[PDB]
């Protein structure tokens, strides 16, 4: 049970957009330029890290 | 100078707008990065019945 319920908490920790406009690396490239986009991402792989 | 204020959707889905863009064959179950109308992602895409 505890090793069930740890584990879906790390697939349903995904969601946070951890203080920026998306919440998905996917968009976050396509409609932001890297310039102004990493920034963005810099608290996604910080968040999910 | 005419200041008159405009003010486009904000921040809201696709409408009866549609910009000019073109059109390509879509992915089914591919594991790669699509564009449907701006919206874009990655990972994999399955197919359920839901």
């Amino acid at each position: 049970n505890q090793n069930a319920q740890a584990l879906n908490t790390l697939v349903k920790q995904l969601s946070s957009n951890f203080g920026a406009i998306s919440s998905v690396l996917n968009d976050i490239l396509s409609r932001l330029d890297p310039p102004e986009a990493e920034v963005q991402i810099d608290r996604l792989i910080t968040g999910r890290l | 100078y005419r200041v008159v204020v405009l003010s486009f959707e904000l921040l809201h889905a696709p409408a009866t707008v549609c910009g000019p863009k073109k059109s390509t064959n879509l992915v089914k179950n591919k594991c790669v990065n699509f564009n449907f109308n701006g919206l874009t992602g990655t990972g994999v895409l399955t197919e359920s019945n839901k």
